[PDB]
């Protein structure tokens, strides 16, 4: 868009919109030397009057600082002048030059005195206690007198002639001493007097020229043409008549008769991340535990809020409600598998019994009796076969979890293209992807249920490998080894037709229907709808089997927490020394060698990766429909 | 907002612009009076005393 | 009647611009008419002077 601002509004109109300069660089830097001190120890009048009142309080904080560091030297010139008295009557009492130096040059001074005077001296040194030293040079002689004056006054040495008293100096220099720290006592104290008006006020000095400085920084983007500022910038369309309905009200009220010419997914991810993350995280000892730590955190988000979060403990209390769903859905599926820490919920009555008469030691299988009511079955807990089970009830899962997620997604293009009005968009776009997507993973969808359904052992049927009916449905169409249901052989094929349709369809039907009418750049039309083909098709297969994930993690999850559990606490379960205090503490240190191992790996190492996997499956697989 | 609040807005614009325009126009030629009797009256008296 | 507001805006700027210029030509003339009728002033002040030689 792109505005027109009189200069009779223009403040107003600046501050407005941000709630939608040498100055003020200059009384930045004196704030910046406010806030050093106190380390150390609107229209537009009411601007101007506060910055004078800034100035004001600045020149008179930099001269008493000023007034204060430099006494503070003269304070430490006679605290160094009294020591090297102090140290040089007591040398004596254990043609000669009593002085200060610093430590650091003290060698240096040996040295050059040493080369000069070759020997002919008794150099010695005390330090006074930046850190300095004293010397006594003992020239033995004349004639270099003035020379070595010359070596200790070129690196920064002073020399501290006595030549009355080391006890008549002393006090007419500690009469000096207390006269000027008292000096300071009452400028340090005017400082700290001076520094209570202004600790309490920096925040509102230095947040005016923040935001001062950034409406001059605007104010230099806009074009001063003709006596009006033009203003030519972006805005989201959504917000356009929020601007023609605040700049329109804004300028009436305030009178001055010149008016403006102003000229021109994750609503279905808080369920579903919190539950394509349990899918991977099932279990509901670990689900319990990250579902009991965020309620921690919901129950506790007045104290929490009003506190400075550091980065991590930032991203954990932002979504303390995305980690209550999570723990909330963990518990959930941890009760439809039998996943209690790795371990199994005799709840309900089980459709398998085993046999009663058996040998000890053989292999043994199970008659079925019915189904398990909800949930997994608790008979396939310590079973060698049981993992292969899993194995397929999971990978179906994962299949028919990310169908329906993509046809779920898939849908709100189509509701994008009817709010946008499109019907050719959505002949184009929706239609031959649906029949397209459908035809054959929703095929693959209704196959497993379908399969599901049926006995294949009362029938006496052979039960159809699905993997190798998609492989065959494309390579050698018509011929079924193993029928999965009446009519297979030539509704595959019109199946098979009408996806092999949209492929073309799909990459034809919109550039050739709006070159139509136009009778616009029909390469960048096409070449796009090539991309969007290629890619549209490529990802129909490519998500199907990266929703596999699901079952991936999920098997990861519950084999680490099976082979944990097997490694700590089956070890500590023994019906010998019942009761000794060793077979006690045994439990007590594998149970805390297996609690810390399933806190630090299992729920914070193990749940962030099926949290960010939960993630990339929107990010990807669910926000590019 | 619509077309008849927006014209509303306009009138009251309009009421001030042209008001201040006609004080600030009023300040000028107020001076204006007072400048020409000041001058007139220090040349006068010059000259006269010239005359006298 | 958005943007037909906005031009009686502009105008209105305009306008007040030239409402204060024709004062500030006026207050300019003004100090002109100072000098001018101030030496018609002192030639009426110099026949009252010979008026009251005359007299005497």
């Amino acid at each position: 868009v792109q505005l027109y601002i009189p200069l009779e509004v223009i403040r107003e109109v600046t501050f407005l919109l941000g709630k939608m300069l040498r100055r003020f660089d200059e009384v930045e830097r004196m704030v910046g030397f406010l806030n050093e001190v106190v380390e150390k120890h609107l229209s537009l009048e009411n601007v101007n009057d506060m910055v004078k009142e800034i100035t004001d309080c600045e020149s008179r904080a930099r001269q008493l600082d000023e007034s204060l560091d430099s006494l503070r030297s003269k304070l430490n010139d006679l605290l160094e002048q009294r020591q090297v008295i102090f140290e040089c009557s007591k040398f004596i009492e254990v043609y000669m030059i009593t002085g200060s130096i610093r430590r650091t040059k003290v060698d240096i001074l040996n040295r050059i005195l040493w080369r000069l005077l070759r020997g002919n001296l008794i150099f010695q040194n005390f330090p006074i206690e930046v850190e300095k030293d004293c010397f006594i040079i003992f020239t033995h002689g004349e004639t270099l007198l003035k020379k070595v004056k010359r070596v200790i006054d070129s690196l920064n040495g002073k020399i501290v002639s006595l030549n009355t008293r080391s006890s008549e100096l002393v006090d007419t220099l500690n009469r000096q001493i207390d006269d000027l720290q008292r000096i300071l006592d009452t400028t340090e104290q005017t400082l700290h007097t001076e520094l209570l008006v202004i600790h309490d006020q920096l925040p509102v000095w230095s947040a005016m020229t923040k935001r001062e400085k950034y409406v001059y920084t605007t104010l230099n983007k806009f074009q001063q043409e003709s006596q009006g500022l033009i203003a030519e910038g972006w805005v989201p369309s959504t917000e356009l008549i929020h601007l023609q309905d605040s700049l329109k009200d804004y300028i009436e009220t305030l009178g001055s008769e010149y008016s403006t010419v102003f000229n021109v997914a994750g609503l279905a991810t808080v369920v579903t991340f919190p539950f394509m993350f349990a899918i991977m995280f099932g279990d509901m000892g670990h689900g319990f535990i990250l579902f009991l730590m965020a309620l921690f955190l919901v129950l506790n988000e007045r104290k929490f809020g009003a506190m400075h979060r550091d980065e991590i403990f930032d991203m954990a209390f932002t979504g303390r409600y995305v980690l209550l769903l999570m723990g909330a859905f963990s518990v959930y599926t941890g009760l439809l598998y039998n996943d209690i820490f790795s371990k199994s919920m005799t709840i309900f009555k089980s459709g398998w019994q085993w046999p009663s008469t058996f040998r000890k030691g053989e292999s043994i299988e199970a008659k079925k009796t019915g189904v398990y009511p909800f949930g997994l079955d608790f008979a396939w807990h310590g079973t060698d076969n049981g993992l292969l089970f899993s194995n397929s009830y999971k990978m179906k899962l994962s299949i028919l979890m990310g169908y329906a997620h993509m046809t779920y997604s898939f849908m709100f293009s189509y509701i994008n293209y009817r709010a946008k009005n499109s019907k050719v968009d959505i002949i184009g776009n929706f239609i031959p992807g649906l029949v397209f997507m459908q035809s054959i993973f929703g095929y693959l969808s209704w196959a497993i249920v379908y399969k599901w359904s049926k006995d294949w052992i009362k029938d006496d049927k052979p039960a159809p490998g699905l993997l190798n009916m998609l492989i065959n449905m494309f390579l050698a169409p018509g011929t079924i080894d193993d029928q999965l249901y009446s009519g297979q052989a030539k509704l595959q094929v019109v199946l098979l037709l009408a996806a092999l349709v949209c492929v073309p369809w799909l990459l034809l039907y919109k550039p050739l229907t709006l070159r139509r009418l136009n009778k616009f750049n029909f390469g960048d039309v096409m070449i796009h709808q090539v991309i969007h083909t290629i890619e549209f098709c490529l990802n129909c297969i490519s998500h199907t089997a990266s929703y596999l994930r699901l079952w991936a993690l999920s098997l990861a999850h519950a084999q680490l927490s099976s082979v944990l559990w097997d490694m700590t606490i089956s070890n500590a379960f023994s019906s010998k020394n019942s009761g000794s205090p060793l077979a006690v503490m045994k439990v007590v240190f594998l149970f805390a060698m297996w609690f810390v191992l399933t806190v630090c790996i299992l729920v914070f190492m193990e749940g962030t990766s099926a949290m960010l996997h939960a993630l990339r499956l929107h990010w990807v697989e669910a926000m590019s429909k | 907002l619509t077309p008849n609040q927006v014209n509303d807005e306009l009138n009251k614009m309009q009421a001030f612009i042209r008001k201040e325009a006609e004080e600030k126009a009023k300040e000028i030629q107020l001076k204006a009076d007072q400048e020409y009797e000041i001058e007139k009256t220090n040349i006068v008296r010059n000259e006269t005393n010239n005359i006298d | 009647s958005q943007k037909n507001g906005i031009a009686t805006l502009l105008q209105a700027e305009k306008e007040a611009h030239e409402i204060v210029s024709k004062a500030r030509k006026y207050r300019q003339d003004k100090l002109k008419q100072a000098k001018t009728d101030a030496a018609k002033e002192i030639d009426s002040y110099k026949i009252q002077k010979d008026k009251e030689l005359k007299e005497f």
